[PDB]
RNA sequence: UCAGGGUUCGAUUCCGGAGAGGGAGCCUGAGAAACGGCUACCACAUCCAAGGAAGGCAGCAGGCGCGCAAAUUACCCACUCCCGACCCGGGGAGGUAGUGACGAAAAAUAACAAUACAGGACUCUUUCGAGGCCCUGUAAUUGGAAUGAGUCCACUUUAAAUCCUUUAACGAGGAUCCAUUGGAGGGCAAGUCUGGUCGCAGCAGCCGCGGUAAUUCCAGCUCCAAUAGCGUAUAUUAAAGUU
RNA sequence: CGGGAAACCAAAGUCUUUGGGUUCCGGGGGGAGUAUGGUUGCAAAGCUGAAACUUAAAGGAAUUGACGGAAGGGCACCACC
RNA sequence: GAAGACGGUCGAACUUGACUAUCUAGAGGAAGUAAAAGUCGUAACAAGGUUUCCGUAGGUGAACCUGCGGAAGGAUCAUUA
């Protein structure tokens, strides 16, 4: 149960830039089941796992759309400026 | 203080057509556990080395006549060997079983005084059984051939009589303070 | 046969060898006292030290986990090691500025399966023993 | 590489339902459990030529 | 550590050598460059009424520090020996007990019938079927048959004791007088399991497992192996004809 | 003949039945002909030559496909003509 | 026949430099390494469409390019005049 991110850059190799709308900045790795089917991208919506490890980094899960995007709004995530 | 191993353990460790064998000695012989066996099994490998060693040697080598000899006479006496082996020729032609049949355990079954190599172990363990004036708790023992007539139960266990048994004399006193008055 | 045969080429023979023996590893890092003077531990089979902070480090593929280690500084020498932490959820027995057993892994200092830069485990804390700790035999003593 | 998480840490044995320990028997002290061994084993033990068969099977 | 060849260690119960905080010097005496002598400096520490004064556990215990790691601030000169003026005294030499899973030896925690049955080579019978020896289990409880582990008059041990090795009176029907520690995918001995999870937690020296019918996990059940021991880490050796 | 893993090899034979003389280099792969000291050099550079760390294969040979803007190849308007 | 004492020898120790060996702090800098699923080029696995590679020198975003002499471990064991 945790916030989630927005990916700024792209690095290669199980290694994304991305940037928690939270203001943090970390190297993100894809997630297994999801890099099945699912290439990260450097503007869009994802979830990365993070725990007891100071958060300075965290593995990319799943990733989301951007139709809904409009909906975030609704999402109670994005305040009223994203 | 000087002290030593009395038992070695096989290379190797899991070699089912070895294992089986163990077990099948072990039930014969009433063991109790493969160190049991391994204790043999090394005893065994240091008496074929001497064995082989002597072997090697020239006969009349006033060493390999000294020492051949006494090896033979020692693994006589233990019934261990037989004459004609009673050559070092045949100590190499030999095995594991001719030791472990001269333990007590199984002559305590091999005469009746027991049905068992069961039953045997926890009589000598229990103190019923002497080897002529003295009792012998060492299932592990090694009976000595003109020694193999002394065996029997002893002089007070109950069978060698001596009243009955701390369990036989509190059921004698089981029928008497109920069963006679109050 | 490479290799004289004179009756009294001794000499040569036993030289050439010595020689020789540096290639193998095993042998040079004993004459050469390594143990001693690069690794760690001192040429010692166990190790005790402090732990500095919680890693979560990144086991290498094909594998995917987060591994869970102490970053630890041996007393005996300062020196800066992080160790591995066995068993699950046992990380949650050790605490920052903690106390560590640390042993090798039976790697001959090499590191262990996808556990990347990690050398050494975790043994004791509580002076305690993980498995104690984890089994609940015995606690997270205070 | 490494940031990411430990939130998770010790998420099985903490939902792995536990479990009694039931019971029951005591078994044999040393020759004798060896001795149960070797005749469950050996004289039990008969074995068919079936092909063969197993120690730890279900049906 | 064993083919044989070899391979490695040796501070450590004996021998030879060396030192008693570091360095140096010296007295005595046959023998000492002695430190349970002395003396200086050097480094350390202590008492003091502050001028002074006294000290060296790499002796036995014990304590701090150090660390992965190591025992009683216990009894005795009786044994073994030593010394002295000495038969007679004195000996933390040394013995003696306590701690002591370095490690090594012996090896308990349950044996025998019976019913009862479950069974197989043997024989008889055309078959069905029946008998039968060798017995193992598995209950049903029986049934008589048992021993120290504890406990304990007495006695032994020995300087005096302890323990052992000794024994009257007690001490085995299981729910015990209650055995453990690793493993069960391959190497590798042992689940073509049941619940749970779903490349998560974890497992895994190496190869590899787990992405929803997991024989690798997490637990049970069950089974294996070694067994009063077993796992783990590490130096090193064997394996290694990879010196 | 015989050798070798084979490709091959009258020497790469006479090697477990392992012993004619002598000399040199190697002990998994990377770090590396690198660091560092010495030496030689006008210079460019050469010789000697580590480690920390890294990693479970690096590599050889043969066998077979797949595939080729390699050679002889073919076959079909799902190819051209 | 003592303290003391003349001068000497041994010479601990102390103070300052030199020497040699071994070890060790360090702002920063530049290698190599891992390594690896990233970015930019195509330098030399199918003649990789410029055959490849060695020695060496100069030069280039970067792989690399190029001359001069080698090699085939090549794409020729042949050239039939």
């Amino acid at each position: 149960g945790q916030e989630y991110a927005q990916v700024i850059k792209m690095l290669g190799n199980g290694r994304l830039e991305a940037m928690c709308f939270d203001g943090v900045k970390r190297l993100c790795h894809i997630r297994g089941k999801l890099r099945k089917k699912v290439w990260i991208n450097t503007s869009d919506i994802i979830l990365v796992g993070l725990r007891d490890y100071q958060d300075n980094k965290a593995d990319v899960i799943l990733k989301y759309n951007a139709d809904e995007a409009r909906s975030l709004k609704a999402y109670g995530e994005l305040p009223e400026h994203a | 203080w000087v002290c030593r191993k009395t038992y070695v353990t096989p290379r190797r460790p899991f070699e089912k057509s070895r294992l089986d064998q163990e077990l099948k000695l072990i039930g014969e012989y009433g063991l109790r556990n493969k160190r049991e066996v391994w204790r043999v099994k090394f005893t065994l490998a240091k008496i074929r080395k001497a064995a082989r060693e002597l072997l090697t040697l020239d006969e009349k080598d006033p060493r390999r006549l000294f020492e051949g000899n006494a090896l033979l006479r020692r693994l006589v006496r233990i019934g261990v060997l037989d004459e004609g082996k009673m050559k070092l020729d045949y100590i190499l032609g030999l095995k594991i079983e001719d030791f472990l049949e001269r333990r007590l355990q199984t002559q305590v079954f091999k005469l009746g005084l027991a049905k068992s190599i069961h039953h045997a172990r926890v009589l000598i363990r229990q103190r019923h059984i002497r080897v002529r004036k003295q009792v012998v708790n060492i299932p592990s023992f090694i009976v000595r051939l003109d020694s193999q007539k002394h065996i029997d139960f002893s002089l007070r266990s109950p069978y060698g009589g001596g009243r009955p048994g701390r369990v036989k004399r509190k059921n004698a006193k089981k029928g008497q303070g109920g069963a006679g008055a109050g | 046969m490479g290799k004289c045969r004179g009756l009294r080429t001794a000499r040569k023979l036993r030289s050439h060898r010595r020689d020789q023996k540096w290639h193998d590893k095993q042998y040079k890092k004993a004459h050469l006292g390594t143990a001693l003077k690069a690794n760690p531990f001192g040429g010692a089979s166990h190790a005790k030290g402090i732990v500095l902070e919680k890693v979560g480090v990144e086991a290498k593929q094909p594998n995917s986990a987060i591994r869970k280690c102490v970053r630890v500084q041996l007393i005996k020498n300062g020196k800066k090691i992080t160790a591995f932490v066995p068993n699950d959820g046992c990380l949650n027995f050790i605490e920052e500025n903690d106390e560590v057993l640390v042993a090798g892994f039976g790697r001959k200092g090499h590191a262990v399966g996808d556990i990347p830069g990690v050398r050494f485990k975790v043994v004791k804390v509580a002076n305690v023993s993980l498995l104690a700790l984890y089994k609940g035999k015995k606690e997270r003593p205070r | 590489k490494v940031h990411g998480s430990l939130a998770r840490v010790g998420k099985v044995r903490g939902q792995t339902l536990k479990v009694a320990k039931q019971e029951k028997k005591k078994k044999r002290t040393g020759r004798a459990k060896r001795r149960m061994q070797y005749n469950r084993r050996f004289v039990n033990v008969v074995p068919t030529f079936g092909k063969k068969k197993g120690p730890n099977a279900n049906s």
